[PDB]
RNA sequence: UGAGCCUUGAUGUGUAGGAUAGGUGGGAGGCUUUGAAGUGUGGACGCCAGUCUGCAUGGAGCCGACCUUGAAAUACCACC
């Protein structure tokens, strides 16, 4: 559902309401919305019933998506403990702790996951920060960290997302381009939905899944139905 | 929005102007600004300051009283006053002096001790 | 006349900086009605140099990442 703001206003005579399309036109309407000349990354956002606030108690994982995301591959890790050199052969464009911080920060900004260890996390978020709490980084307190790097970088350059939700009902994850047809969307939608499913808190609701939409990179979102086995708007 | 500031950049009323009412009594002073109708803001004491009736009642007292009072409506954004005393005690310019060098402006001072056509047999101290 | 949950407008706490790093997660220079950028200036925010915001304004144009405040960043999306 589209905002405008002063900082980006080109989607102003490209969308034009804060509504919600089945997706075989939320994906249609969203190739007008796409403001950059390249077609950009698309995610999903997928709002949720939790009613968790403690970080252990939201859900947290990850899982691996089975098309694409127009994601770029290269991949980040913080690490002072764990295999530096088999997580950058595992496909790992950048690895450090001090000056990683800078070096995910700049030129293309389309990382597949940015990898903490547990060994490094201390100086990630806690005493030391690397990017600032912000979704690009690997979460200070729940598991979207582990000490086999390079296991969680040959995962990463398999299209895989990160999800977890802190104090409110947003899990955003990459979910295609804005190119895509409503069904290749729909499939990785569905992927998704198995993975917080199987990765799902105690304090999450039965009708787990609030609400649905897609949004591209430069560009607005929209909304849609689907949840499948989910939706609240059914 | 940045973090705020160490000491208030703000000040929640801006009346400019009031009245110091002084009651310079036999026994104590008690100094109090109020706003040009009359209703008190807020008030301070020369017996209140660790004195008794016997030290209470000095201009010294008093001008502690003034400080304490010209304090208590700091808030209210009032500077400007005129003063108005009444009562024997000596609490009637050592006051005024302090009450000015606490950052006020005063510009007049009037009495309004009540004075008779005669009037009701007076009270008693000393026996006289 | 008191209070909350939420949606939204305004607003962002980890401090400072020229200034405005709430969280979570993604992501990067873009037009056809409009303009941010940036200058000037009212508003807001505040640290006194600026940004956030609206208008004059550019409208083949433009803010990142370099640089910098700091333990750490900063086009710009979406959500709560």
């Amino acid at each position: 559902m589209a905002k405008l703001t002063k900082r980006m206003r080109v989607i102003r005579e490209k969308v034009d309401a804060t509504k919600q399309y089945d997706i075989n036109e939320a994906i249609a309407l969203l190739k007008e919305l796409a403001t950059a000349k390249f077609v950009e990354s698309v995610d999903v956002a997928v709002n949720l019933g939790i009613d968790a606030r403690k970080s252990d108690q939201n859900v947290r994982g990850a899982t691996v998506l089975p098309h694409g995301t127009g994601r770029s591959v290269r991949v980040a890790v913080f690490t002072q403990g764990a295999n530096a050199e088999a997580a950058k052969a595992a496909g790992a464009e950048l690895v450090g702790m001090e000056d990683l911080a800078d070096q995910i920060k700049k030129g293309e900004m389309n990382f597949d996951v940015v990898i903490a260890s547990p060994d490094a996390m201390r100086v990630v978020g806690q005493l030391g920060q690397v990017l600032g709490p912000r979704g690009l980084m690997p979460n200070p307190k729940v598991g979207t960290v582990t000490p086999n790097v390079a296991e969680a970088v040959k995962n990463a350059k398999a299209g895989q997302v990160r999800y977890r939700n802190d104090k409110n009902g947003i899990i955003h994850t990459t979910i295609g381009k804005v190119d895509f047809d409503a069904d290749k969307l729909k499939e990785n939608l569905e992927a998704l939905l198995v993975a917080l499913k199987k990765a799902k808190p105690t304090q999450a609701k039965g009708v787990y899944i609030k609400k649905v939409s897609i949004s591209t990179t430069m560009g607005a979102g929209v909304a849609v139905d689907q949840a499948g086995l989910s939706a609240s708007v059914n | 929005a940045k973090a705020p500031i160490r000491a208030r950049k703000r000040v929640r009323k801006q009346v400019s102007d009031g009245v110091a009412h002084i009651h310079a009594s036999f026994n104590n002073t008690i100094v109090t600004i109020t706003d040009r109708q009359g209703n008190a803001l807020g008030w301070a004491t020369a017996g209140g300051s660790g004195f008794r009736g016997s030290r209470k009642s000095t201009p010294f007292a008093a001008q502690v009283a003034a400080e304490r009072c010209a304090d208590a409506v700091k808030e209210y954004g009032i500077k400007n006053l005129e003063v108005m005393v009444k009562g024997p005690g000596p609490g009637r310019e050592s006051t005024i002096r302090a009450l000015n060098a606490a950052g006020f402006r005063i510009t007049n001072i009037t009495d309004v001790t009540p004075i008779p056509h005669n009037g009701c047999r007076p009270p008693k101290k000393r026996r006289v």
